[PDB]
């Protein structure tokens, strides 16, 4: 299992954002509104193969979420679907950027804003956001976006859709690597 | 499912699908919400998940 790929837990679909591990402890990120709470994350929406318990969320505010693998067997590449990511940075404006996601799959554009406000409502507000043209729709969040081999951020949420075009905000995975002391590979 | 508090200007993407009455499965509440709103309330709720 790689970056994009569909996760579900009790509630309904997102994506897998970056595996990343801390000594010998394998986890992968994913978006806070995802994690936040779900306990147990599959595989397929069977939810016959079991990844791992969410360890940690946070959203609002941040939009980011570390879940903590318990299956021993599955691969878990450092890939998002088959590119390879050695590395994070932080976004600058006019960066390309990628997104994969488990609805849309790959989409690109660039990074228009930096510490960006999104008021999902109900008091719902995440903050220092980066703000995109790229676009992303339902079962995408927690997706990855990335650069090259760089990682970027985790899909949050927009306005708009594929077809007409939209803007996608994300959260910065910088600040995720950091908080719960993890790194790609 | 009540779209009393929108529209609003963005969405979370997860994926908890609910059928419109225009016969569309849409992604999530946010979503659908958003969607009845643009149709002026014309777009109605058929059922929870997909169509």
């Amino acid at each position: 299992i790689s970056g994009g790929d569909a996760i579900y837990s009790s509630t309904g679909r997102c994506s897998l954002g970056f595996n990343v591990r801390s000594g010998s402890t394998y986890y992968f990120l994913t978006a806070g509104h995802c994690t936040d709470g779900a306990t147990t994350w599959w595989a397929n929406s069977a939810r016959t193969t079991v990844l791992g318990t969410t360890s940690g969320s946070s959203f609002p505010n941040n939009d980011y979420g570390i879940v903590r693998y318990t299956n021993t067997t599955i691969p878990k590449d450092g890939t998002v679907g088959g590119q390879d990511i050695t590395s994070a940075a932080n976004a600058t404006v006019g960066m390309a950027v990628t997104r994969r996601g488990s609805t849309t799959g790959t989409h690109s554009g660039s990074v228009t804003a930096l510490n960006a406000t999104v008021n999902y409502g109900g008091g719902d507000v995440v903050y220092g956001m980066i703000r995109t043209n790229v676009c992303a729709e339902p079962g995408d969040s927690g997706g990855p976006l990335y650069s090259g081999t760089r990682a970027i951020g985790l899909t949050s949420g927009g306005s708009g859709n594929c077809s007409s075009g939209g803007t996608t905000f994300f959260q910065p995975v910088t600040e995720a690597l950091s908080a719960y002391g993890v790194s790609v590979y | 499912v009540d779209c009393s508090e929108y529209p609003k200007p963005a969405c979370t993407h997860e994926y908890r699908p609910l059928c419109g009455s225009d016969n569309k499965t849409y992604g999530n509440k946010c979503n659908f919400c958003n969607a009845v709103v643009e149709s002026n309330g014309t777009l109605t709720l058929s059922h929870f998940g997909k169509c």
